[PDB]
RNA sequence: CUAAAACUCAAAGGAAUUGACGGGGGCCCGCACAAGCGGCGGAGCAUGUGGAUUAAUUCGAUGCAACGCGAAGAACCUUAC
RNA sequence: AGUAACUGACGCUGAGGAGCGAAAGCGUGGGGAGCGAACAGGAUUAGAUACCCUGGUAGUCCACGCCGUAAACGGUGGGUA
RNA sequence: CGGCCAACUACGUGCCAGCAGCCGCGGUAAUACGUAGGGUCCGAGCGUUGUCCGGAAUUACUGGGCGUAAAGAGCUCGUAGGUGGUUUGUCGCGUUGUUCGUGAAAACUCACAGCUUAACUGUGGGCGUGCGGGCGAUACGGGCAGACUAGAGUACUGCAG
């Protein structure tokens, strides 16, 4: 089909990798 | 609760006399009101619907009565529209009011709500009494001899008895022999769409 | 609706003709004048008659009007009530005598103007104005002496708010073509809610007239 | 198609879908007032509906929207909640019943007779 | 549709034969891009039938819902159906399957009444059917439920035409009360067909 | 990888048909581009417009397609301020 | 594929499970020509932390191991007449 | 009382006050708001709230698909399961027919009867979709005892990579 929905999943997965690669330093100290 | 308001207002507005014998009607046989010559789109439940209604007001019965009487029909083994059309012609008072006992049908439904009949030697105050084969309707002597009642027998020349009735003589004793059918009741409208209306 | 210019108005001095034919130095505006006020005077009474040209010519002090009634016998009632009376009351309005002489047409529906006048007359009696621009294209193409008709019925069509102007021809109505002889109409019809504008052409034939 | 795994496992309902959080399904209901304020609809309808914050009995707090045109109630009032729908106002989906506990019904109304609380005039 | 019950002054105005039960089942405006403006049509869905039990399906195409209605009738008129009947209903449950439309069909007896959509009841009314049962099931248009319930009405086959087809006489295909049905319809036939000739 | 809940929306999607467009392509025209001529834009005069006053600066046109337009006649009149 | 001999139903799928599994990335010991993440500058842009240019660390390569991710697209499961 | 859906005329409110279940209606000329009438539905009930179902074929066994609407696992091996070629005999677990007892009373319905009709009530049946015992049937699903090659796997001679 069109790539509607399939930029609005890359948006979502690149936030959500973004705000994992911010909060990868205070999940491992926690998972320390 | 039963109908007060003026009757010639709902046979204008259905298009259909109601009453029978009335001149109001013809004179203006278009819907009553502000609006009577504007175009109504037709429509298929519109009509069913104005079956209905033509036939309550014609009979003088309420919707509830009108359900439970069509619910019994489809119940019957017979086919809807006739059973329904039988179950609401066998009525004491259309029986009384075809029998020529009476002019409209809401003198015949006072006159047997009054309590002025005899069922097989009981009284009676009920129009809703639905009639059964081999049934007699008589006359009490106080009734008989006022004068509406005479009346009413000197003046059986509007309409022809039935099969399905009788009157055994002066005494004005309604006899009847079977349950009608769709040939002895004639009813100007039909019932196939009040029944395709009704199992929606 | 189009910037068309008016055939009428175009070959008033090659094909067709004038209605008002006359010349005087100083007395034109007068006359024009008196020519209008005969017109408003006229309107009410010559449209519930049916019109179709008031050809206006001035002699000598006096007047010579030809109006074309499509159906004589409203405005020519009684002789002594109606023509006698517009005719007073259009020498009491003016200042001076009016010695009125109708001619009757020879065909109505050949006529742009008259056809305008009852199709207007049709729409505002609360019909089907596309039924009516029918049966008024039907009555002109029936053999009048016709080659081409074009009806065109703008404005607020069927009492609504949208300006619908419906685009209605029948045969040859060419504009561009000078030899045409077309008859043109201009009606404006009066409603409950507004202005409609009627607009005819007749394209009789290909005749030259020179 | 596999009725196999259809005897398997499958073939169960979707959700219930619960409407209104009404609490063991209360259809009226009643709770104190506060902040009786104006809110705006959406930009297709430019308005001002009157709406109010009710903490019902239940031990909950919604947003409750007043029909009519003069609203009497105010801050600590008793008004009774029931379960509506606005689609003018976003999440809004309660409405305050008229003449009930202590609001009043509105003035010169003879044709809905029904809502709003309005008497019968004599 | 407005303004048809006229009386014009005239010679004919359109009174002939073929008085067929015409039925239209709706009408909707269709628009048009182009360079500046669009251009709207009226695409009509007519229906015209025999009361014996002839059917036919139109779709006409115009700028005026009249043309519309008309091009419809006339295509109608042209494209012609036949369709069995045991008397007054369907003679055998079908299922017809359009593009989209899945309309199924089913008997009843004397006195039930037709249900079904409003196409569907539109079609079955103009024709010979009054006492049968119907449903259209998905697509959630008209066209498609009318082509639905072309095919099935087309998926049937007579009885007699039926059993000359399997190489078997009567009384072998049909069940007792089909066939008790079709005598008394038969019957019925006959008499009115004598009574309007004598 | 297993995988929801609250909240929100009255849609989100798939195919094709007609307009608009591609700094997409192909076939062609307009003193349109190129060469030339005479200019506006540089200064004074004439008005019109924008903007500011004003007892009133009546009213508008807001590009191309309004701005030597309505003024093809403003001391009273024209003029509606 | 041919001979068609051999047992004569032993045929197909497969919940969990097991194996393989594009590129990218990590550990060990090497090598690293070219290309080339990041990084430096040169240039346009009002702003270029990019498209263009110049050098280049990981990566691209070898052996031992790992995560099991791709538009892993024929977006179309395996088997039968 | 705009279309769904049985039913329109005028005054005031003209992004306001409001209406409304979805579409959704008002920015001076609202059949969509209030008010006056007129029409429609019902009638001692009428509209609303909360709940369950039909429509919604919208958990599709009766009743859908998986290329582009949601979807073939990235591909293979395999446990339990599902399933299975032709044919002879045999058991009859499944299936089918019959018969006995139950499936309470009660409930729905067919017929009759009573309370003036009806609601309501009583009587004779169907139903109580099943289950427990006996017998019959063997084509088919199932088990056991046999046979065979069209499926399955192996053998010998060549073949592309
Ligand atoms: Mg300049
Ligand atoms: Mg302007
Ligand atoms: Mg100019
Ligand atoms: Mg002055
Ligand atoms: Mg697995
Ligand atoms: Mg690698
Ligand atoms: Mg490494
Ligand atoms: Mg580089
Ligand atoms: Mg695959
Ligand atoms: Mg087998
Ligand atoms: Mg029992």
């Amino acid at each position: 089909g069109s790539v509607i929905k399939k930029r609005r999943k890359r948006m979502s997965k690149k936030k959500h990798r973004k705000l994992l690669r911010r909060t990868r330093v205070q999940r491992r100290k926690l998972g320390k | 609760a039963r109908y007060t308001g003026p009757a010639t207002r709902k046979s204008r507005r259905l298009g259909v006399d109601l009453v029978g014998g009335d001149q109001s009607f013809e004179k203006r046989p278009y819907p009553p009101g502000q609006h009577g010559r504007a175009r109504i789109k037709e429509s298929e439940y519109r009509q069913q619907l104005q079956e209905k209604q033509k036939a309550r007001f014609s009979y003088g019965v309420m919707e509830k009565q009108f359900r439970r009487y069509y619910e019994e029909a489809n119940r019957q083994p017979g086919k809807t529209g006739d059973n329904l059309l039988r179950i609401l012609e066998s009525r004491l008072d259309n029986v009384v009011y075809r029998a020529g006992l009476a002019r409209t049908r809401r003198m015949a439904r006072q006159l047997v709500s009054h309590g002025h009949f005899l069922v097989n030697g009981v009284k009676v105050d009920i129009p809703s009494y639905r009639v059964s084969q081999y049934d007699i309707i008589d006359v009490k002597e106080k009734s008989l001899n006022t004068l509406p009642f005479q009346i009413a027998r000197e003046t059986a020349g509007e309409r022809p008895i039935p099969s399905w009735l009788q009157v055994v003589g002066e005494r004005q004793r309604i006899l009847v022999h079977q349950l009608p059918e769709r040939a002895q009741i004639d009813v100007p409208l039909t019932e196939q769409l009040i029944v395709e209306l009704y199992s929606k | 609706m189009g910037q068309k210019i008016n055939p009428h108005g175009f070959r008033l001095g090659i094909t067709t003709e004038w209605k008002s034919r006359w010349y005087a130095d100083k007395q034109y505006k007068d006359y024009v004048k008196e020519d209008v006020a005969i017109r408003k005077l006229l309107a009410t009474g010559l449209e519930r008659a049916g019109i179709a040209d008031v050809e206006i010519e001035r002699t000598r002090d006096r007047v010579r009007v030809d109006i074309h009634t499509a159906r004589p016998g409203i405005v020519i009632g009684r002789r002594g009530t109606e023509a006698d009376r517009i005719r007073a009351d259009l020498e009491k309005l003016t200042g001076k005598q009016v010695q009125l002489n109708i001619l009757e047409v020879k065909n109505p529906e050949s006529q742009a103007q008259l056809v305008a006048q009852g199709v207007a007359e049709q729409l505002s009696n609360r019909v089907a104005f596309r039924r009516a621009m029918r049966k008024a294209i039907q009555s002109a193409m029936r053999q009048p002496n016709v080659k081409g008709i074009r009806v065109q019925c703008s404005g607020r069509l069927g009492g609504a708010e949208m300006s619908r102007s419906e685009f209605y021809r029948e045969g040859r109505v060419p504009l561009h073509t000078l030899r045409a002889d077309i008859d043109y109409g201009l009606y404006e019809a009066k409603t409950t809610f507004g202005r409609i504008g009627v607009k005819v052409w007749i394209y009789k034939g290909d005749i030259v007239g020179g | 198609p596999t009725i196999q795994q259809l005897v398997r496992k499958g073939r169960r309902d979707k959700i219930a879908k619960v409407k209104t959080a009404a609490l063991k399904g209360s259809p009226q209901r009643r709770g104190v007032c506060t902040r009786v304020y104006t809110t705006t609809p959406k930009k297709p309808n430019s308005a001002l509906r009157k709406v109010a914050r009710v903490k019902l009995t239940s031990q909950v707090e919604v947003t409750a929207y007043i029909p009519g045109e003069g609203h009497n109630l105010q801050e600590h009032s008793m008004v009774l909640v029931r379960g509506g729908r606005v689609k003018d106002l976003p999440g809004v989906r309660y409405k305050i019943i008229r003449g009930s506990l202590d609001t009043q019904g509105v003035k010169n109304r003879k044709q809905a007779r029904s809502r709003y609380g309005a008497k019968k005039e004599k | 549709r407005g303004r048809r019950d006229d009386r014009g002054g005239r010679g004919r105005d359109g009174g002939d034969k073929s008085n067929y039960i015409e039925r239209v089942v709706s009408i909707n405006r269709v628009s048009k891009v182009v360079k500046g403006g669009r251009r709207f049509s009226f695409t009509a869905l007519v229906i015209v039938g025999d009361g014996k039990g002839m059917v036919g399906v139109g779709y006409g195409k115009a700028k005026e819902v009249p043309a519309a209605i008309a091009k419809g009738v006339e295509e109608a008129r042209k494209n012609f159906f036949r369709v069995p009947l045991i008397g007054s209903t369907i003679t055998h449950p079908v299922q017809g399957e359009a593009a989209a439309g899945v309309v199924m069909l089913r008997p009843a007896s004397p006195g039930t009444g037709v249900i079904a959509g409003g196409a569907a009841r539109a079609v079955l009314e103009c024709a010979g059917v009054h006492d049968i049962l119907a449903k259209s099931l998905g697509s959630d248009n008209a066209i498609n439920v009318v082509h639905a319930t072309v095919a099935a009405l087309k998926l049937l086959q007579r009885p007699e035409e039926v059993a000359a087809r399997r190489g078997l006489p009567i009384e072998d295909v049909a069940p007792a009360g089909m066939l008790k049905a079709r005598r008394e319809s038969e019957a019925l036939a006959a008499a009115a067909a004598r009574e309007g000739s004598a």
